[PDB]
């Protein structure tokens, strides 16, 4: 495949001696003139709900149309923030990192300056039309086909990029081709001024920062080519015919007058090539964001190998949509010159936000903190501890230290409807930080994690070495090796043996398992410094980390809401209890000295020695033992926690029943009903309503109301499940 | 009380505490 | 709020570790 341009017509030149610089094709004394014309005979562009439609009203063109205004969105303007507000913002288009771009040539091409690449669209379903902008030079029909991008950088690493509009997931592919000689910097620029503010009404997209821009943009006119590749039109015919053009054959054409312009569908530029430059600014954000991202991962400390995480760990929920620029400006030129094919009559993404990460985060940072708090304080309680905890995971504090790594800078935090304070940037930092950290955690290890928090906590880096470096347990520094030498002479160890071998779990310090079966009556004593009402917060701690782990890896289609309430029925009181009664902690718990003559525990009491167990085994063993443990007596039973849970809705029941099943790529649905039949005279009436999840059909119910049929439904969907 | 899931527990347990024993 | 005074405190036993922990060396 390769790739050849049209003849110089004397305009360029591909003399070897009478190039400029890094330079290949030069433009000799012709191309100024066409330059001159082009720039004085199209240069005449800047000669020239009720309450919403009141305040458009100034110069109005046709019909009601959405004309754009410079800075305004299509309800008043599209900023109310402050002066220090645009250097610090991304909306405002500056991004940390990007300084003044050196002019590459005036009219000479720039091969030693700019890299090439060619923009398509996968897959194209808005891209060929009936009427496509084709241009003919040497009899030869050249048609229009994607643009071509010259950056003033290579871009080395940078992921896909892609974007929803039309109810499709489009792929924005950059290939690095080869570059398309006979241009030149002026006119493309020419061109670029002409289309991209002209002809459509796009403002407010700096590609430069308020003098050469980021990224360079050159139409493709393609003739196609036997037994080789292609030829590519060269610009000065561009130009030429876009020049002698301004002067059912006319449907589906772009005109403008002096709005800005519209397409017909009852200069020689068509609903093609317009629809194929509004994907140009998605693009440019995205390539000039994680280009940016680089000066992130020197304040993070972690380079993510992965740029896709972290876009989507600084995603915000404030995005409604994922274009580059204004989305009124977007909307407007779409619908006013976008491509419109013929008729004949003449459900948002929730799994893009960071809200995933920071749902991990969340049990991310609780687990840090439990953890450091606890090793770094072996005398003090579950209130110092929690107090501690509390103080550091609040939201503001979150914030405030998500400053440290400019987060605010890097965010893709949006413009509002009309409402933006402070409260609702610091608290965007709040999470994203959160989701930050959980993706920190997720790719790098756990120790990536401690050392990223830890070197966020203390400023001093003399308190850090303390954080990070926590001690052993009292009960784990006394005995170097293990407390196996003490299990000869031991009391209670000797009825933990049979706790020991029933589990297969050959503990170390078996101190901490006798500490964690040690109840909040006793005291203190030889086998054990106090009760387990630490490792109960540990312990929670841990268990809400490991769950959250594996519903966000087990479950990547769930949003939010749905990982929340899977947890909230995986591991809360009840369950856990019904394991802790299962495994058959009553007999081995630990409390006063004889006057405990039946072993008759608490639910909440049997919920803190499974929390207690866990943490022990945490800090005996680590985080694998906890994740088997967790494996076999949590995860895979939790459809079965569903069925034995708590009633309240058959529909909610059969709902969150239905959201363990095996969710493919698209989110997970909720269970649809079918009135099947309906009989019965005026007084009575016989509803038979069938319950259909995703199609197939999981039970059927009869009952004498719509909604207690449907519930019947649901129950027989629900026995169906045992 | 289920015996069946600390017997599987067991063997859970068993296996990784012998899987560490191998490296 | 209280969750400053806290924090300081929180600050003020990590000095106190620190101390100790290099007054081992
Ligand atoms: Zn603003
Ligand atoms: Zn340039």
């Amino acid at each position: 495949v390769w790739i050849r341009c049209t003849h110089s017509e004397n305009y360029y030149s591909s003399d070897p001696m009478d190039q400029v610089g890094d330079s290949t094709v030069v433009g000799t004394s012709r191309l100024r003139d066409l330059y001159d014309k082009f720039e004085e005979e199209l240069g005449s562009r800047q000669e020239k709900x009720x309450x919403x439609x009141x305040x458009x009203x100034x110069x109005x063109x046709x019909x009601x149309l959405w004309y754009n205004d410079p800075g305004q969105m299509n309800d008043g303007p599209l900023c109310k923030c402050s002066a220090k507000a645009r250097r610090t913002g991304i909306r405002h288009s500056i991004y940390p990192g990007e300084e003044a771009i050196k002019p590459c040539r005036p009219m000479t091409n720039n091969a030693g300056r700019l890299f090439h690449y060619r923009i398509t669209v996968s897959p194209p379903t808005n891209f060929l039309t009936d009427r496509p902008t084709v241009i003919e030079y040497d009899d030869h029909e050249y048609i229009f086909e994607g643009f071509s991008m010259f950056a003033h950088a290579p871009l080395t690493n940078i992921p896909l990029c892609k974007v929803i509009r039309f109810n499709i997931d489009y792929t924005i592919h950059f290939i690095e081709e080869m570059m398309p000689e006979n241009f030149c910097v002026k006119g493309l620029e020419l061109f670029s001024l002409f289309l991209f503010r002209d002809i459509l009404e796009l403002y407010d997209w700096n590609l430069k920062g308020p003098c050469c821009p980021r990224f360079h943009f050159m139409p493709r006119f393609v003739r196609f080519l036997p037994d080789g590749g292609k030829e590519v039109l060269s610009m000065h015919q561009i130009l030429l015919y876009l020049l002698r053009c301004s002067k059912x054959x006319x449907x589906x054409x772009x005109x403008x007058x002096x709005x800005x312009x519209x397409x017909x569908x009852x200069t020689g530029i068509r609903s093609d090539v317009c629809q194929h430059a509004m994907m140009l600014p998605v693009l440019t954000h995205h390539i000039r964001y994680h280009q940016c991202l680089m000066h992130l991962d020197k304040l993070i400390g972690y380079t993510f190998q992965d740029r896709c995480l972290l876009q989507l760990a600084m995603t915000h929920p404030s995005h409604h949509l994922n274009f580059g620029m204004n989305p009124d400006h977007a909307r407007n030129s779409l619908s006013n010159c976008g491509i419109r094919q013929p008729k004949y009559g003449d459900t948002p993404s929730r799994i893009n936000h960071n809200e995933r990460l920071e749902f991990l985060g969340d049990a991310v940072v609780e687990f840090l903190t439990s953890v450091h708090l606890y090793y770094l304080f072996p005398s003090l309680e579950e209130g110092g501890l929690a107090t501690y905890r509390t103080a550091i995971v609040q939201n503001q504090h979150l914030a405030m230290l998500a400053k440290k790594l400019e987060l605010d800078r890097f965010m893709l935090y949006a413009h509002g409807p009309d409402l933006c304070r402070e409260s609702d940037l610091r608290h965007a930092m709040a999470n994203c930080f959160q989701a930050l950290i959980g993706a920190v955690y997720l790719e790098g290890s756990l120790e990536e994690a401690k050392q990223l928090f830890g070197r966020l906590l203390f400023n001093d880096p003399d308190l850090r070495e303390v954080w990070l470096n926590y001690p052993l347990h009292p009960l784990q520094l006394q005995e170097p090796n293990t407390d196996r030498q003490l299990i000869e002479t031991s009391p209670v160890l000797q009825k933990l043996t049979e706790f020991e071998e029933a589990i297969g779990v050959i503990f170390t310090h078996v101190r901490l398992l006798a500490r964690a079966f040690t109840l909040r009556t006793v005291g203190f004593n030889h086998l054990t410094l106090g009760h387990n009402q630490r490792m109960e917060f540990l312990g929670d701690s841990i268990m809400q980390l490991v769950a959250t782990e594996y519903l966000f890896i087990h479950f990547p289609d769930h949003h939010e809401g749905h990982l929340t309430l899977l947890r909230s029925s995986l591991v809360n009181n009840r369950t856990q209890a019904k394991v802790a009664e299962e495994l058959g902690m009553q007999e081995y718990a630990i409390t006063n000295d004889k006057t405990k003559r039946p072993v008759a525990l608490r639910t909440k009491t049997l919920a803190d020695l499974l929390q207690s167990f866990i943490a022990a085994l945490y800090i005996d063993k680590d985080l694998e033992y906890v994740h088997t443990f967790m494996n076999v007596c949590f995860f895979p039973r939790l459809k079965e926690f569903i069925l034995n849970q708590d009633w309240n809705d058959p529909k909610s029941q059969l709902q969150q029943c239905c959201l363990t099943l095996r969710t493919e790529g698209k989110e997970p649905d909720i269970p649809l009903y079918k009135t099947l039949q309906t009989v019965g005279p005026s007084h009575a009436r016989t509803y038979t309503v069938a319950v259909y999840f995703k199609g197939e059909r999981i039970g059927c119910g009869k009952g004498p109301s719509i909604q207690q049929a449907e519930m019947g439904a649901a129950m027989d969907a629900l026995e169906k499940y045992n | 009380a289920n015996l069946h899931i600390l017997s599987k527990l067991q063997e859970e347990m068993k296996r990784l505490a012998e899987e560490r024993e191998e490296t």
